[PDB]
């Protein structure tokens, strides 16, 4: 699953 | 004593503009999707995006398990991009970096990723810090080993347009080359007493080297294992050089410590100094030209130089 941005 | 002592001539125009990025982390690599949209990466999981050709950069912080990663390499081919780093990490995008995913790496990889090269359309090549070479054709799901015979921690690594590589040994005693089809790196002894620091390819099928103490040389056009005269671009041994790159076939830039930046307009034979950038408090580690009018030099502590055509 794709990563989040802070 | 009618001309300045010990110096080389000063260049007539300084094309490099200094930029302070919104970080003090060291930047390690940069790659562009197109002329305007690109990415840079570095220490402490640093990732930044530009949409204006690298005049302005916006930080992006991925929510990873930690931020101690050294992002060593970033490479795009169109909207497909890859980042690798140490301890082992690989990130991938297919939309120009608007979404990134982490690709699990096999724990049996020898060494950590050092370089990734995007080939487009799901293909990429990766080299580890000890010279193991792998290729994927399926967007990183599977990797084929091309070279598994490790060569120790490389001091420097560069790639040619046809996918050859040159690697300097850890302490600069010798160098190694690899090209597709070879099953192992080929070692070559150095050709100077001074240890090797960096090596790469020219735009005409030769090699260049930077050796200890501020000297450079180029390989013979007729035999790439034969080497020409040892040149002293700054006429002295006190300043070390770090990288060499061509903007055009005849215009070469040479970056080094403590603000040193030189240009040759005759293919590396003679050099002039860019004196304006001597005022910049940084070593200049890496020169990246994306085209004859777009280029960057990586400094320390978030310093970038950006090429501005006259």
């Amino acid at each position: 699953f794709p990563l989040d941005l802070a | 004593l009618s001309t300045p002592a010990l110096a080389i001539p000063a260049l007539d125009y300084n094309p490099w503009e200094a930029i302070q990025l919104p970080t003090t982390a060291t930047i390690l690599d940069m790659s562009f999707i197109d002329r305007h949209h690109g990415w840079l990466v570095g220490v402490n999981a640093t990732l930044m995006e530009t949409r204006d050709g690298g005049q302005t950069w916006e930080p992006r912080t991925l929510v990873l398990d930690h931020s101690d990663y050294r992002f060593n390499s970033v490479s795009f081919q169109g909207n497909e991009g890859w980042i690798v780093g140490e301890p082992p990490i690989m990130l991938h995008t297919t939309d120009g970096g608007q979404s990134w995913s982490q690709i699990p790496l096999d724990p049996k990889l020898p060494g950590s990723p050092r370089l990734i090269k995007a080939l487009g359309n799901g293909s990429a090549e990766m080299i580890t810090n000890v010279g193991a070479i792998y290729r994927t054709k399926d967007s990183g799901k599977n990797w084929q080993a091309l070279v598994q015979e490790a060569i120790g921690v490389m001091r420097n690594l560069n790639r040619s347009p046809s996918g050859e590589y040159v690697a300097v040994s850890s302490r600069g005693s010798f160098y190694s080359t690899w090209e597709p089809g070879q099953t192992a790196w080929e070692p070559h002894n150095r050709t100077t007493s001074r240890r090797l620091h960096n090596m790469g390819f020219t735009p005409d099928g030769r090699l260049w080297m930077i050796v200890n103490g501020g000297k450079i040389a180029f390989s013979d056009p007729d035999n790439s294992e034969n080497w020409g005269e040892l040149l002293s671009p700054l006429r002295r041994n006190s300043v070390g050089f770090l990288d060499l790159a061509y903007r055009t076939p005849n215009e070469v830039w040479l970056a080094g410590g403590a603000g040193a930046l030189l240009c040759s307009q005759d293919g590396g034979q003679t050099w002039q100094q860019d004196v304006d950038v001597k005022k910049v408090p940084s070593n200049f580690y890496k020169i990246l030209f994306f085209s004859p009018d777009q280029g960057f030099i990586l400094g320390q502590k978030g310093i970038l130089l950006r090429y501005v055509t006259d």
